């Protein structure tokens, strides 16, 4: 949302010093000349500021620094004194950043020179290359700092490299003259025997290494995997790297990035990626409903080449609908809360199938006019009407 | 083959090259069966005539004939279309070249060919000519990279010594002829020569490297007329072959001691026949120098004596066999220039890169299931370019 409106219209500047931002047709020195878009996007972006001074002093801290401010106050609020004492319960930037400095012992004014004092967000524009003679990863990193909405990151930067040994992360040094960062790279034993790929967390899967070239043992790249700046990533992996991340990561920005990228390959490893995601419970729901409307677009661009039925038909009705009839729909137990939302949002991509014709087929109309006709809500202890509103959307 | 030879030629040198006195003799006898005759037909006629009717003109069965024969005379240019009337230059000089307007000599040219082979080889006694030692090492059969030191045989050069004479001699010429249009020698008036044997300072030189081969020999200190040879138009075997690789050779001239021993041990020589074993270390060592085992089987078939003759097949199956095997052990590393690319992104857009490198002429290996192609940096500056239209359009 704020790199969306930072990039659209100038940029949010958290705690300007009096015009300090004049790319913008308002004053931002009174809250009642403030757009209303401008006022929803100052108090996202100073949440995720505060994520993010979270991330450089840790959370205990953080929470030491608010209880100190809290006990200021109620010590403050409990006096008789007109305002001696009063004003304790009046936070400043200047006396927060004193509490932070008092309780951590670092400061943080880089940080807040970067992200406050700057109104800006920075893009980062990414490719690789494997050197298969010295075994390493050579990244290629580059920032667009000359849009309006943009600056330049020169601090650190964290990257995670999944390969056949594990997952591993590298901090690389972003100066303003950098533009190839070698990191080195591990071996691919576990090519040789079929062992388990350990993963990001401590568990280790099965994976498929057809897709994978012969000669890297990199599986997938991140760039920033922990949302540590305000980073707008265009990373380019190879399409089976971004399907490799959507099955096996465990990390959902990282899977609905990869749903976002493989709209562009629309190879049919790419829907078996997808369709395994939407099969598979133990994904988070919010990917598998993403997934759908990727199945739907990925669907629409391979038309001439698709074999079956249309997309998510087969597996709407081998999830939702009866083991003996499979155009009659179960009746509505809507208790489990994800295939719940699964179930109502499955028709609503379903719907931009298109023919050759460019028209709608009849096939997915008819399934959806069924859904609507066969539907029984007599028998579960929740309401129907986002359901049944989701059906005529 | 001479219709090789001829097919590779423009009409404006072809036209030329139909000379009066015999090519339109020399090149009708290539004709192979049928298109004598219809160049015979078609000789009187000012007229053309529609092509449904030479398409017709041929049964159902062996039409191919037809076809191929039609083909090649096209290719010829004998004929045109105009609309099949034969050239009026062609069709002149036929009607012009119908009814209109010894054993020393063989001797000679053996000799000849032998003390060429002889230079050749590695022979410490050889004739010596500077003009000969050059055209032989840029006929690309032999290279000495220093003048000083006589020049050594590449690979090239031992495959051509183990042909048989006729073809080597063949060639030979066919190389020659090559090479005197890179020096500047007129082909078409050198190429006329031969076609007239088999019935200037540019003709004088010719004629020289001619007789130095031995095709030809003047007989009167380089008189303008010449005797031809039997080559110029243009026997039993001596080899027993055992099957314990066992080789006795009745060989007197030492041309075929040396080509035997470049490929097997001598043991013996008697005054009239010569011991040889057919061996691991002399058959690979031929093959390193690059012959091949079809090379050998078939010199040594050739070079067969009579009594091994009656038995089918003429080389024991097991010395053939073994020679196969031999040469097949060996399997040999490679050499090229190249680059490659990699993090291809789309599939469907690999697959369009790939015809780029392939119409250019600078593609040698692909790799569809990894994305992998490389490219030499000879058309390096073009394939980029590619690269980025394409990413340009998206």
């Amino acid at each position: 949302k704020i790199v969306a409106y930072e990039l659209k219209t100038g940029g949010v500047l958290l705690h300007p010093i009096f015009n300090p931002a004049s790319h913008l047709h308002f004053s931002i020195k009174h809250p009642h000349t403030l757009s209303w878009e401008y006022y929803s996007m100052f108090q996202c972006k100073a949440h995720l500021v505060m994520r993010l001074i979270e991330n450089r002093i840790s959370m205990e801290f953080m929470l030491q620094v608010f209880n100190k401010l809290l006990s200021l106050a109620s010590t403050a609020s409990s006096q008789k004194f007109q305002s001696h004492m009063w004003s304790q319960m009046l936070v400043s930037t200047s006396g927060f950043l004193k509490s932070i400095s008092n309780v951590s012992g670092k400061d943080i004014q880089p940080l807040i020179k970067q992200w406050v004092d700057q109104s800006g967000v920075v893009k980062f524009y990414g490719s690789f290359a494997f050197n298969r003679k010295r075994n390493v990863l050579e990244l290629e990193i580059k920032q667009d700092y000359t849009s309006p909405g943009t600056q330049k990151y020169v601090g650190p930067l964290k990257v995670t490299v999944q390969e056949l040994d594990g997952s591993f992360n590298h901090t690389l040094q972003i100066e303003e003259n950098s533009l190839k960062h070698d990191i080195p790279c591990h071996s691919k034993s576990r090519r040789n025997k079929k062992k388990k790929i350990p993963l990001m967390n401590g568990e280790e899967v099965d994976m498929d290494l057809s897709a994978m070239d012969a000669d890297s043992p990199l599986l997938w790249i991140r760039i920033d995997p922990d949302m540590s700046v305000l980073r707008k990533v265009e990373f380019e992996q190879a399409d089976f790297m971004w399907q490799y991340q959507l099955r096996y990561e465990r990390d959902v920005v990282a899977q609905q990035e990869s749903i976002l990228a493989l709209e562009k390959f629309p190879t049919p490893a790419s829907r078996l990626a997808l369709t395994d995601i939407l099969e598979q419970e133990q994904c988070f729901y919010r990917v598998r409903m993403s997934a759908c409307f990727c199945l739907a677009k990925i669907a629409n661009s391979m038309v001439s080449t698709w074999t079956g039925p249309p997309a998510m038909k087969s597996l709407f009705t081998r999830m939702f609908c009866c083991k003996s009839c499979p155009n009659i729909v179960k009746t509505n137990n809507f208790m489990s809360f994800q295939s719940y939302f699964l179930q109502k949002t499955m028709p609503v991509a379903m719907a931009l199938l298109r023919d050759v014709h460019n028209l709608c087929p009849k096939e997915v109309l008819t399934f959806i006019l069924d859904l609507i006709k066969y539907n029984d809500n007599r028998k579960n202890k929740f309401s129907d009407n986002y359901y049944r509103a989701e059906m005529i959307d | 083959n001479l219709q090789e030879f001829l097919g590779g030629l423009s009409p404006g040198v072809l036209d030329r090259l139909y000379g009066h006195p015999a090519t339109c003799l020399a090149v009708f006898r290539e004709l192979p069966s049928l298109a004598k005759n219809w160049v015979m037909r078609m000789l009187f006629l000012e007229q053309p005539l529609p092509q449904a009717a030479v398409a017709l003109w041929v049964k159902k069965e062996f039409s191919k004939a037809q076809e191929e024969s039609t083909g090649l005379l096209s290719g010829l240019r004998i004929w045109h279309t105009q609309l099949l009337i034969l050239n009026p230059i062609f069709r002149q000089n036929l009607r012009i070249a119908l009814l209109g307007g010894v054993p020393s000599l063989d001797k000679y040219a053996e000799e000849r060919w032998e003390v060429v082979l002889h230079f050749m080889v590695g022979s410490p006694s050889a004739a010596v000519s500077q003009d000969l030692a050059q055209l032989l090492s840029q006929a690309g059969l032999m290279k000495s990279t220093e003048p000083g030191e006589p020049p050594c045989i590449t690979s090239a050069g031992f495959q051509f010594l183990l042909l048989d004479t006729p073809a080597q001699l063949w060639y030979f010429m066919l190389q020659y002829l090559q090479t005197a249009q890179s020096r500047g020698m007129d082909l078409v008036e050198i190429l006329s020569f031969l076609f007239q044997l088999s019935f200037s300072d540019s003709l004088l030189n010719f004629l020289q490297h001619l007789r130095e081969f031995g095709l030809v020999f003047q007989r009167k200190r380089k008189s303008r007329r010449y005797y031809p040879t039997r080559l110029a138009i243009n026997q039993p075997g001596f080899i027993v072959v055992e099957t314990n690789y066992r080789l006795y050779a009745y060989t007197e001239s030492e041309l075929q001691i040396a080509l035997i021993a470049l490929f097997s041990e001598m043991l013996y020589r008697f005054p009239n026949m010569v011991v040889a074993q057919v061996t691991r270390e002399s058959v690979q060592q031929a093959i390193a120098s690059g012959i091949t085992a079809q090379q050998i089987i078939h010199f040594l078939r050739t070079r067969a004596h009579p009594v091994m003759l009656k038995q089918t097949p003429v080389l024991p199956p097991t010395i053939t066999d073994q020679i196969r095997l031999w040469e097949l052990e060996r399997d040999r590393l490679r050499f090229t220039e190249g680059v490659l690319y990699n993090q291809f992104l789309s599939q469907v857009d690999f697959e369009l890169l790939l015809a780029h490198a392939r119409e250019l002429g600078v593609l040698v290996f692909e790799n569809s299931a990894k994305r992998l192609m490389v490219v030499t940096p000879a058309g390096h500056s073009d394939v980029k370019r590619f690269w980025k239209r394409q990413k340009h359009s998206s």
